[PDB]
């Protein structure tokens, strides 16, 4: 017909210019995979990120982030997790005040860190509910050494900035919990991805900025690895 | 409670698969042989097609 | 820049050299 | 309570009965019956086209009955209908949910289907008169991610989900008309029989199940794999099928002898199969892998016959045309490659 | 078919020892990282111990470190958990779990409610 | 009798920088070919590498043309003046693309949340069109205020400053960006120790050729060391392209993998 073909080329022109308009939007927005447990408190975290699967959109310094709380799937996650091998970061929320379940968080971390399709994604680790851990430590009725026998031989590390007016046992507890994840993070993460641990509670307002800063750091290290400068 | 019905359904669905009519594996392989040997001529990947009829070249 | 400085210097020197050869030939 | 004990021993009794019945028909092997056939040699195929335009990983790809048009799903939110002859983009559909894991092209060509982590199967009208490609319908009712969907006609679609169940729908009404249960893991793949009267399914429990569509029961169950089954595809005559798994092997099963006919594996292959497909004759078995390339197997001697090594990332999906001339391969490198 | 049958376990008084065994079949045992998980009456499935393919790497939940000892016999396709000083908080159903994929260090979903490659479990009732 | 010292010195300098620009032209041609003949390498950084490689090739070719027209054995005034204008433009373009590459990496590590392809337009426009403005203004000032023979002798300082100020600013700004980039990288290594210093030194020695950092040594230098100044730059900054090419095309991982593909699986 030799006329159909140029109409096809015109449709292709329109489609491809729309596609390159959409590529600017796709590459300007950063996708975050929000993982956690029923007790971790991801709902309150996304309640701080004001502005089958749930999405929240927030903006920090005119940069757009889309965080995907998968939610309505059954408990097995080894297949759909692969759908997130491209995200900027995995935001991993942990209920730090629940020692009995901490070992199930660590293992989950240990499997996210070591998964073939997630072995380059960085994990922004939010140790949530710090006030609960504080009151549980000061109550004294719950011993971290009962669940983790390596807490008796542990001391507050050197680069450990405590909060003002904080009891030192609380500091030992929270930094031991953080170092439990950091050991997994360092045992296999060879500069290709890093864990960014933060201590947060349910009333903190600066979580979006923390994710913004960790995402900036991830991008900068990707650029510094492109140039073979690091 | 639920595991009872689970196991019962499992065993019943398993035995309802047992009264199927099976053949020998010899026939099950000869059938595939005969199919891929009868339809061998019209497979443009097994026997490559020259650029005259090939639309993707 | 340095290419320009080399060019200026070599040009000036060989100009002076041609002038000097003319001065020998004429005097 | 002896109820669980006696049901346990009843299940073991008749399960081992089925084991010996499967055993009481294995007179020989497919390898020794095809011990005299001719090898196909070395299947050399080249990248004829390379389709570009997807921004993110390609997760699914269905080949139209046109044997020319493609639909491809990428996890950036785009269904791109494609003309493979001219590499032109007929359509580009923006999706509501970016995380699509499957796509389907109606055998009549009027509608496409896609669904992912939103648990909804979206059907889009391609042949509208008012001049737009809009959402024809949203099939909701799964409680897990939708991993595969296939049209039986322009009114009925069968979709498999991560909630361990398959569902045959009625698109005009939007109501699920049949539910196929029995899998104990995520259902990953679907494959319809030539007459679309049966369909076989593979789940994340190392098991495949044959279902009758109209009644809604499971006819046969096949085991033999060691890990999750990622992809299933029928044999062109519909009396066999092939499964690809995370245990780095492929297996050909028969529907009449009811047991694994053949296994396609190699020691140098320790990555999982992501997709499989048969050539129009059934002599070649295409299998996409995690090692970034596809492998062409002689489906009767199990010796690998060729390699399709042109992709930079994980090979998601394979598709052989109805006429058997081309082989589309999608991948996580965002590029579709036609081979011939 | 993939099959994991557990043996051992039963009645012991606090301070007793038990050898839980897990006979594997239907797959290559030397490829998969193995796990012991448990479910005590009235709560969810919890991970107890794990051992890698060859058997060098080994880990425990922490409330069993020093008391439980995991050990695989690849040449015999068997997994073992030896428990020396049993406390009352160890009475539970004990399942032998396999890792999902055959050459990985990460094992997802082993403590899932209906994970497919898990055994039926042995009841270990520790009471005096 | 004097000035034979400087004449022989400049002739040997000519021999050596001819060798240098020849080797750099060869290697930059090979590198541009490898960067363009592989579509997987078509980054936004490799695009700027290609433009820098083009600027280096133009610098070398323009030096060859200027030599063949001027120092190889009153008409042809226009042709000679246009050769000199082309020469100055190519030199200034190489300096501007060194500055553009420094600015790209710095804005990539100091903002890192920006539309790269919208920045690419302004970066290429600046790199190829800031040379043009200054070289055109210099040629105008020469045609008007100092028009003697070919425009190959810089005898008026101001007319020469018009085209030497921009180059000095390029060098200084690119050095500042070099320092800030290394500060950022030291923070990256330190925050989140002998191997730290070793990696920092390696990333300094790989970043010196690509930014034109060896020019800050003899920027702001008296006429007393001019000779050795020339020597250094002309005898070694004529190999700069070469080493640059080599690294940013031959010791790269992405390039090596992509070329190994087509070489080995044919």
């Amino acid at each position: 017909q030799r006329n159909e073909e140029k109409a096809q080329r015109e449709a292709n022109k329109k489609i491809e210019k729309q596609l390159q308009k959409d590529k600017q939007v796709y590459r300007a927005t950063h996708r975050l995979l929000l993982l956690g447990a029923d007790n971790s408190g991801k709902s309150t975290i996304v309640k701080q990120m004001r502005i089958g699967i749930f999405e929240t959109k927030f903006q920090v310094d005119k940069v757009n982030f889309h965080m995907f709380d998968v939610g309505g799937q059954r408990d097995e996650r080894r297949k759909w997790i692969q759908c997130f091998n491209d995200v900027t970061a995995i935001i991993f929320v942990v209920d730090s005040s629940d020692y009995n379940r901490l070992q199930e968080a660590l293992n989950l971390f240990k499997s996210i860190w070591n998964n073939r399709w997630l072995r380059t994604i960085s994990v922004i680790l939010f140790l949530n509910k710090q006030d609960l851990l504080a009151e549980k430590v000061l109550a004294g009725k719950s011993k971290i050494e009962d669940y983790f026998p390596e807490f008796a031989r542990y001391t507050t590390p050197e680069d450990a900035t405590p909060e003002p007016g904080e009891d030192p046992r609380v500091t030992r507890a929270k930094y031991f919990i953080r170092d439990e994840f950091l050991r997994i993070s360092t045992a296999s993460g060879d500069g290709r991805h890093y864990c960014y641990p933060h201590f947060t509670c349910a009333v903190d307002t600066e979580n979006a900025r923390r994710i913004f800063n960790d995402c900036r750091d991830i991008i900068q290290r990707m650029h510094l690895r492109q140039y073979e400068l690091l | 409670t639920a595991s009872i019905a689970q196991a019962r359904k499992l065993v019943e669905q398993l035995k309802m698969e047992a009264n199927i009519d099976r053949i020998k594996v010899s026939k099950a392989a000869a059938d595939l042989m005969a199919y891929c040997e009868a339809h061998a001529k019209e497979d443009p990947l097994l026997t490559p097609v020259p650029a005259s009829e090939n639309p993707f070249r | 820049h340095s290419d320009g400085t080399f060019t200026s210097e070599l040009s000036r020197l060989r100009e002076g050299a041609r002038l000097q050869r003319l001065l020998q030939g004429l005097v | 309570q002896s109820e669980l004990d006696q049901l346990r021993q009843e299940a073991e009794q008749l399960k081992n009965q089925i084991r010996d019945a499967r055993k009481a028909c294995a007179d020989a092997t497919l390898s020794q019956i095809t011990n005299n056939i001719d090898p196909v040699g070395r299947i050399q195929m080249r990248t004829r086209r390379t389709l570009r335009g997807h921004l993110a990983k390609i997760y699914a790809m269905h080949w139209g009955t046109d044997s020319r048009l493609l639909v491809s799903a990428s996890q950036d939110g785009k269904l791109i209908i494609w003309d493979s002859y001219t590499t032109n983009k007929v359509h580009a559909i923006p999706l509501r949910s970016s995380w699509v894991m499957t796509c389907a092209y109606a055998p009549s060509g009027n509608y496409v289907a896609c669904g992912g982590l939103d648990n909804i199967c979206s059907i889009y009208n391609l042949k509208t008169r008012e001049g737009n490609v809009r959402v024809s319908r949203e099939l909701a009712g799964h409680t897990g991610y939708l991993s595969c969907c296939r049209f039986l006609d322009d009114n009925q679609i069968v979709t498999s989900s991560g909630d361990t169940t398959c569902a045959l729908w009625d698109i005009e009404t939007g109501q699920q008309t049949t539910t196929f249960t029995g899998h104990t893991g995520d259902v990953m793949s679907l494959s319809l029989a030539p007459d679309t009267r049966l369909f076989v399914s593979g789940a994340c429990d190392a098991s495949a199940k044959l279902w009758d569509v109209r009644e809604g029961m499971c006819r046969q169950t096949f085991t033999g794999h060691e890990s999750d089954i990622n992809a299933i595809c029928f044999f062109p005559n519909g009396n066999a099928f092939a499964t690809g798994s995370d245990d780095a092997t492929c297996r050909l099963f028969d529907l009449r002898a009811d047991q694994e006919l053949m296994t396609y594996s190699h020691d140098n292959i320790i990555c999982g199969i992501t997709s499989v497909s048969f050539s129009k004759s059934g002599r070649l078995l295409l299998a996409g892998y995690d090692d970034f390339n596809c492998n062409v197997w002689d489906a009767l001697k199990a010796d690998r016959a060729g390699v399709l090594a042109g992709h930079d990332n994980r090979v998601s999906c394979l598709g052989v045309t109805d006429d058997g001339m081309a082989v589309a391969t999608g991948s996580w490198d965002s590029f579709l490659k036609i081979w011939n | 078919q993939v099959q994991l049958q557990e043996s051992g376990g039963g009645l012991v008084q606090p301070g007793g020892s038990l050898r839980l065994s897990c006979a594997a079949s239907g797959f290559t045992f030397s490829n998969y990282k193995m796990n012991w998980v448990r479910q005590a009456p009235g709560k969810g499935l919890e991970w107890v111990s794990d051992i890698s393919q060859s058997g060098a790497s080994i880990s425990y939940t922490g409330s069993v470190k020093g008391r439980f000892t995991i050990s695989r016999d690849n040449a015999k396709n068997t997994l073992y958990l030896q428990m020396n000083s049993l406390k009352p908080e160890d009475t539970a159903v004990y399942y032998c779990a396999r890792c999902p994929a055959p050459f990985t260090r990460d094992c997802f979903d082993v403590t899932s409610t209906t994970y497919a490659y898990r055994g039926q479990g042995t009841q270990v009732t520790v009471s005096s | 009798s004097s000035n034979e010292k400087r004449h022989s010195y400049l002739l040997k300098l000519k021999v050596m920088y001819t060798v240098g620009y020849s080797s750099s032209l060869v290697m930059l041609l090979v590198a541009l070919g490898i960067l363009c003949a592989f579509r997987r390498l078509h980054c936004t950084r490799n695009y700027i590498h290609m433009h820098l490689f083009v600027s280096f090739i133009l610098r070398a070719l323009s030096n060859f043309i200027k030599d063949a027209v001027l120092f190889s054995s009153d008409a042809h005034r226009a042709g000679c003046k246009l050769v000199m204008v082309l020469f100055q433009y190519c030199i200034m373009a190489n300096y501007s693309w060194l500055l553009v590459e420094g600015l790209y990496l710095h804005t990539l590590l100091a903002i890192s949340f920006f539309s790269e392809r919208k920045y690419l337009q302004g970066f290429v426009a600046f790199g190829w069109g800031s040379p043009a403005i200054f070289v055109a203004l210099w040629a105008i000032a020469r045609h008007f205020l100092e028009d003697v023979g070919c425009w190959d002798i810089n005898a008026n300082a101001s007319i020469w400053w018009i085209i030497r100020g921009p180059v000095i600013l390029s060098i200084l700004i690119n050095f500042i960006l070099f320092i800030n980039i290394l500060r950022i990288l030291m923070r990256k290594l330190r925050t989140q120790e002998v191997s730290h210093y070793k990696r920092l030194a390696r990333s300094t020695l790989l970043l010196i050729p690509l930014f034109g950092i060896h020019y800050i040594v003899f920027a702001f230098s008296p006429e007393d060391a001019m000779e050795i100044q020339l020597f250094f730059e002309l005898a070694l900054g004529s190999f700069q392209g070469l080493v640059v090419a080599v690294l940013y095309c031959f010791l790269n991982g992405e390039v090596q993998l992509e070329v190994q593909k087509k070489w080995q699986q044919w």
